[PDB]
């Protein structure tokens, strides 16, 4: 589990 | 005229405050019709006591999935999902409304309002609004948030709907 939107 | 509406943020059934959003219906027609409606209810379904299952200090606050209240769910006025109308608005800075999705062309009802620039989701993600008043509620709501997003108390959308 990824969810969108996604940090950096 | 772009339309305006309006989101009273509840925190474990306090009430916390207001956060109103301007839609850029000028540019993103059918992505802000969508929230507007899914904003006042009109459909029958819709926003209102949804909860902000998502929250990441420093990046964005997300919520919308009314179906599952968990990050798996929504639907738009459309169906299940639509199509990304269009890139044309860029994720500037803190307050941005953009649509969350599982990929292109799947944008359902999720949403997520930045407390940063998050350039990397030019073209990723469907801007289609940003906040007008209450950046400060939204600004608070971080206070429950955590890395990974788990809130540590219940952010709900007590009321909702178009001023």
């Amino acid at each position: 589990p990824r969810p969108r939107p996604r940090p950096r | 005229v772009n339309p305006t509406v309006f989101f009273d943020i509840a925190v474990d059934g306090e009430p916390l405050g207001r956060v109103s959003f301007e839609l850029f219906a000028d540019k993103v027609p059918k992505t802000a019709e969508n929230f507007r409606a899914l904003s006042t209810g009109e459909k029958g379904f819709g926003y209102k006591g949804s909860c902000f299952h998502r929250i990441i200090p420093g990046f964005m606050c997300q919520g919308g999935d009314f179906t599952r209240h968990n990050g798996t769910g929504g639907k738009s006025i459309y169906g299940e999902k639509f199509e990304d109308e269009n890139f044309i608005l860029k994720h500037t800075g803190p307050g941005i409304l953009s649509m969350a999705n599982a990929g292109p062309n799947t944008n359902g009802s999720q949403f997520f309002i930045c407390t940063a620039k998050t350039e990397w989701l030019d073209g990723k993600h469907v801007v289609f609004g940003k906040v007008k008043e209450g950046m400060n509620i939204v600004e608070a709501m971080e206070r429950f948030g955590s890395r990974n997003g788990k809130t540590s108390k219940k952010i709900t959308i007590a009321d909702c709907g178009q001023l």
